């Protein structure tokens, strides 16, 4: 069991900026955190690729 | 081109757009030439249009 004052643990989040040269992805939410969703084709492997980061 | 579905390799075969060409040319000079000695021009020929130009 842990008993902590609010000012004990500091947590910092940041949402990556969708780069200029990328397909316009969406932004998602996880318990109040903003998540960057990116998608990009792969013609060499003939398949889609997706990323979701923070 | 056709490839098997769900094939582990993903390479595709490109296609080149090859255009061909051929030439058209002028190569002949069709003519009809007539020489009339002055004696023939004065005496023999009596109607130039009907007797020379039309032939």
């Amino acid at each position: 069991a842990y008993l902590w004052h609010r000012t004990a643990f500091i947590l910092a989040y940041r949402t990556p900026v969708v780069p200029e040269g990328a397909k316009a992805g969406a932004s998602f939410s996880a318990n109040g955190v903003a998540l960057r969703w990116l998608a990009d084709y792969d013609y060499s492997q003939l398949g889609d690729r997706t990323l979701l980061d923070v | 081109n056709r490839r098997d579905l769900r094939d582990p390799d993903r390479t595709v075969i490109a296609s080149e757009l090859v255009e061909h060409s051929f030439g058209v040319t002028l190569d002949k000079h069709v003519y009809a030439a007539l020489k009339f000695t002055d004696e023939q021009r004065t005496l023999d020929i009596r109607d130039y249009t009907k007797q020379v130009l039309m032939p």
